[PDB]
RNA sequence: CAGAUCUUGGUGGAAGUAGCAAAUAUUCAAAUGAGAACUUUGAAGACUGAAGUGGGGAAAGGUUCCAUGUGAACAGCAGUUGGACAUGGGUUAGUCGAUCCUAAGAGAUAGGGAAGCUCCGUAUGAAAGUUGCACGAUUUUUCGUGCCUCCUAUCGAAAGGGAAUCCGGUUAAUAUUCCGGAACCAGAAGGUGGAAUCAACACGGCAACGUAAAUGAAGUUGGAGACGUCGGCGGGAGCCCUGGGAAGAGUUCUCUUUUCUUUUUAACAAACCAUUGAACUACCCUGAAAUCGGUUUAUCCGGAGCUAGGGUAUGGUGUUUGGAAGAGUUCAGCGCCUCAUGCUGAAUCCGGUGCGCUCUCGACGGCCCUUGAAAAUCCAACGGAAGAAUGGCCUUGUUUUCACAUCUGGUCGUACUCAUAACCGCAGCAGGUCUCCAAGGUGAACAGCCUCUAGUUGAUAGAACAAUGUAGAUAAGGGAAGUCGGCAAAAUGGAUCCGUAACUUCGGGAUAAGGAUUGGCUCUAAGGGUUGGACAACCAACUUAGAACUGGUACGGACAAGGGGAAUCUGACUGUCUAAUUAAAACAUAGCAUUGCGAUGGCCAGAAAGUGGUGUUGACGCAAUGUGAUU
């Protein structure tokens, strides 16, 4: 046969389009000021990052060791404004836009850009309108239980930092794209993944679903998890199929 | 090219080191133009009266080479 | 031919190939009328014929397509001034 | 294209020099068969290929 | 003149894309292109930009607000701010 | 009417191929290649253009004298007058309140 | 060797045969020449008709460019001619490009794999130093220590960024490169003059801010470079149009104070600059506003300070000048071998116009689940390192970000074509190949048609109209009876005024369907600008509507330019594909639904890797599928 499109997406023309992107959205390097006290920064810009629904925030801090200022690229939280003072550290106040360790915050708080490990500069809850809820704590072997946007429950060390509030950008998926042009423009600044040709519309050489006098798969679309590349197409390791008629 | 308004500055520029030559131009409207060729610029002074032009020509430095156009 | 057209010849329906808006845009006609009306209102306000209270009203009516031309605007101003002067005379007397 | 490198211009100079007639006194040498050759290159018939 | 019964701003889309999709776009488009009050200035001069940037016009409060895609503030953000304030006030004591 | 040609070998309407039609003292209509317009320096705090400074290309400022690129004031040529006034008032008020907080902390 | 659709070479019948028919078109006279339908000159008739058969470029070609000769081969006819042949000549730059910078990317080095050719990797797990500071130093200075801080290989654009040149003339062929004139930029020393500082770093304005200068080390910060698309509005430059004057030319049975050509002002420099045209555009001062006012074509602004008055800045493709009339252009004379082709007379003037065209600028508005490069380089600010002139006068450093002045600016390309003959397609092939400027009339118009400038008259020719053809037209009466099928053709067609159904997602259908008018001439009425004492004689303007009269009952008079309707199947629509037999109901699409994955992960890649993509990503995400608007 032939190498399928999924196998062909290893790079090259399938890389992300990052010319217009302004920078990574890392929180900050976990330093002495954030570990022991707090540090004050000023939000000097709130800008639009192409390919990302949520806005980005350029925040200027003061270097504690050298005569210099450092500009960060926080993920903008809803309600943040330019000229606002944000505080990052263990002793920061429970205010929207501040970055605090998860272990220094009560139960039920809504946060964003949460670290999986203390120092990775934000991993969880970064897309627009998404947030992470702090479910509980455990002082002995200090670890915090949190609820992720997908409903999963994750345990993190009680030193990971998170931003109080919700990622700015509100509900973006509520508006229909309404035409291929909007879909074309949406994915143009993201990558070469649009449009998509159905496998049953191809030939047997191209896709496992191609061929036949009628457009049909001919075999179960649910494929095993331990499937070789080139045949891991369709529904991979599907626990169940059909309409989700009641789920939690 | 630069233009000179007062006659005093025209004589001062003529009394310099770069004043290689001067040119006299007589126009149809009985106007006289005194032009100094310096190292960088050409300085032109406009005289609308013959009497003042004659006095200016007589007052020009003797070492200056004056040529009629 | 241009002189004849200036007099008014070679103008009828058989000599037109484009639509009326194509030959003369209604946007330009409205723009010309609005500028003329606003210029007249400003001149009257500066000359003292009307006050700012009446000028503001007439400005909004002109934007609202109340006056067809200068004559209509002048007539409306004359009626407003006459009524105001008559009411002032009644109040004074 | 009026925008040529030094190497290209030298190659053009060499090509123009090579495309010249052979003198008769050269062909008159005893035991020589240099009278005619097909190496004559015209700008429209055979291209230089850089 | 009313000039349109239902489609409103959506009327630029013609007869295509489906009536229900057109209405759903219409409501969100109205929210996106509606004015909002500046909490720091009071003027209704807050415009959207890039689906999340909200800027206030004028010589004052030139700040940029980070809000929702179509509205300055969403219900989820308002509830989150309220519960954060309640948690902060109950943890300060 | 007379028609013109580009004076250079660049044959495209790019931003570096700006041209202006001129009439010479020979009754000749021909192109004249010109540079882009200059930009007034902007305020560092408010982003507004700075009053009293000409709009020039970046290297054209080197030929100017010092006073023509600066306004005779603190932060002149970098911040606007309103921005400087706001900074002065903000600095004085915050320092006064810092002194008040220090004295009252005892 | 008689064969192998044998190999190579040569040569036949077909045969003086098919044919040398797209792109409207040529004719007369003279010259040269042995020879003229193709050469040259003059005349006439035409075409390209500014989205050109015109003038230039990018790529590509490489001498095809120019002059002088030849006509053996080629120019499918010819040749006195050529992009052919032969001999010579021709490309002149500090300002135009490359060179400099960086983008997508390429790629050494450290290091790690690989038997290896080599693969990954670009501050990467590297002792990856160029730079900041007077410690010696006669005495008025870049030479050996010390302590030092997030620097860093390079290549990569003749359309991205960028320091700087214009006019006139000149050659057979080069010029923004040469000549004459007039400028600009960068670097280097410091040659003068000016300015401040008597005892160190200026003044004025309330302010916006201004000046001829107005000392400023490291470090830090800021700005410029530097940015999408569409729409209307206002201005400027060039072009177009129009009224006079001057000069020349055309017509002149008749008429036309007539028709045509010229009437030009560059870079650069200075002063003003809302005046003449275009922002109360931004900011500042006085002042405090409801009977709210100001204001754009477009509804924005204002006790977070409106209107009004007065100022500050932004400043050229605006005005007045210099350049600069000495140039260029037009006309009229003298020499009369005329030699340097010279000399001598005049004009080159005064006005106006705009929903006009091209470019540009200014203030705006709409759109995005699209927000629309980087770097070199330059400038500004915070800050305070360093300084030494002395005897109120004869005496220094600084500034060279003030004015004048000196020197230097190297290397490479520069001819010509850019195409129905200079490129590619076997060729001098009706094919293909990126882009700049774009006159008048008709007309909505960069539509079609004619014309001006410019170019060309080049597609083997002559004679005659047989059949059958190719292309273009018409046809009495019938009107699809033809044919698988109204295939083809015909019919409709512009604009203005009436009128317009079923159905529908209420947006459409719709120009539905169906009707009337259209010329020329003479008038009438209404709709706008400055301007002399209720007004007003002009100048400068275009529209709309109506009426009479008239003729071929004709008039979008050529050109230009929808046939329409009633149903069924199917795809929702816009869009995409089988280059060279299938454009579709096929693909894609928005919408709908499902699956995996919380990073020690999902999916993909790699021989391996201290390896790569998604990922500058985090479930409103990525990856894998099916169905295909709405209901
Ligand atoms: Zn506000």
């Amino acid at each position: 046969g032939r190498v399928i499109r999924a196998q062909r997406k290893s790079g090259g023309i399938f890389q992300a389009h990052t010319r217009l992107r302004k920078g990574a959205a890392q929180l900050r390097t976990l330093d002495f000021a954030e570990r022991h006290g707090y540090i004050r920064g000023v939000v000097q810009k709130i800008i639009h990052d192409p390919g990302r629904g949520a806005p980005l925030a350029k925040v200027a801090f003061r270097n504690p060791y050298h005569y210099r200022t450092d500009v960060e690229t926080f993920v903008a939280t809803e309600g943040m404004y330019t000229g606002q003072f944000v505080y990052c550290g263990k002793n920061a106040a429970l205010t929207v836009g501040n970055v605090l360790p998860v272990g220094e915050m009560p139960e039920g708080t809504i946060i964003s850009n949460v670290e999986e490990k203390a120092g990775d500069r934000g991993a969880l809850g970064r897309s627009s309108g998404n947030y992470v809820i702090i479910v509980g704590h455990d002082v002995d072997t200090g670890k915090t239980r949190v609820k992720l946007p997908s409903g999963a429950k994750k345990v993190v060390p009680s030193s990971a930092r998170g931003v109080v509030g919700i990622v700015a950008g509100g509900g973006r998926i509520d508006k229909p794209l309404l035409k291929a042009g909007r879909a074309f423009h949406k994915y143009r600044v993201k990558r070469n993944c649009w449009p998509r040709t159905r496998g049953v519309a191809m030939n047997p050489v191209d896709h496992p679903h191609g061929g036949g006098n009628h457009q049909h798969v001919g075999h179960s679309t649910t494929v095993p998890r331990q499937s070789a590349p080139g045949q891991k197409v369709g529904l991979i390791a599907a626990r169940r199929t059909g309409l989700l008629r009641g789920a939690a | 090219p630069r233009q000179i308004s007062d006659i005093k500055q025209f004589l001062e520029i003529a009394r310099r080191k770069d004043a290689t030559s001067a040119r006299i131009k007589k126009n149809t409207n009985k106007d006289v133009k005194f032009k100094l060729r310096c190292s960088k610029y050409l300085y032109t002074l406009v005289v609308a009266d013959a009497k003042k032009a004659e006095k200016l020509r007589q007052s020009l430095p003797p070492d200056l080479t004056v040529t009629e156009v | 031919t241009h002189a004849a057209k200036r007099l008014g010849r070679h103008t009828g329906y058989g000599k037109r190939k484009g639509t009326a808006e194509a030959r003369m845009p209604s946007t330009v006609v409205w723009m010309r009328r609005q500028r003329v009306l606003r210029r007249l209102l400003r001149k009257y306000r500066e000359s003292g014929k009307i006050d700012k209270h009446l000028y503001h009203t007439l400005y909004l009516e002109a934007k609202g397509n109340t006056f067809k031309h200068k004559r209509a605007l002048i007539e409306h101003i004359q009626r407003a001034k006459a009524e105001a002067n008559r009411t002032k005379l009644i109040q004074e007397q | 294209p009026s925008h040529k490198s030094f190497r290209t211009k030298q190659k053009l100079a060499k090509a123009a020099r090579q495309n010249r007639p052979i003198p008769q006194w050269i062909r008159l040498r005893t035991g020589n068969t240099v009278h005619y050759n097909m190496k004559r290159r015209h700008w429209r018939r055979t291209k230089l290929n850089i | 003149t009313k000039r349109t019964k239902k489609v409103g701003v959506t009327g630029k889309y013609g007869v295509r894309y489906g009536a229900s999709l057109r209405r759903d776009v219409r409501k969100i488009e109205v929210q996106q292109h509606s004015r909002y009050q500046c909490p720091f200035c009071g003027r209704n001069t807050v415009k959207r930009t890039a689906a999340g940037i909200w800027c206030c016009n004028g010589k004052g409060c030139k700040k940029v607000l980070a809000g929702g895609a179509w509205t300055v503030t969403t219900a989820a953000a308002t509830s989150a701010r309220s519960t954060i304030r309640r948690l902060r006030e109950m943890v300060e004591v | 009417a007379q028609r013109v040609t580009y004076r250079r070998r660049l044959a495209y309407n790019t931003r570096s191929n700006k041209t202006r039609i001129i009439k010479t003292p020979g009754n000749n209509i021909r192109y004249l290649h010109i540079k882009k317009l200059g930009t007034i320096p902007r305020c560092g705090d408010t982003g507004v253009p700075l009053q009293g400074i000409p709009a020039l290309r970046p290297r054209e400022f080197a030929r100017l004298s010092h006073n023509q690129k600066k306004v005779q004031r603190a932060y002149g040529g970098c911040l606007s007058a309103n921005a400087v006034k706001d900074r002065i008032v903000r600095a004085f008020l915050i320092e006064e309140q810092k002194i008040v907080k220090q004295k009252l902390k005892q």
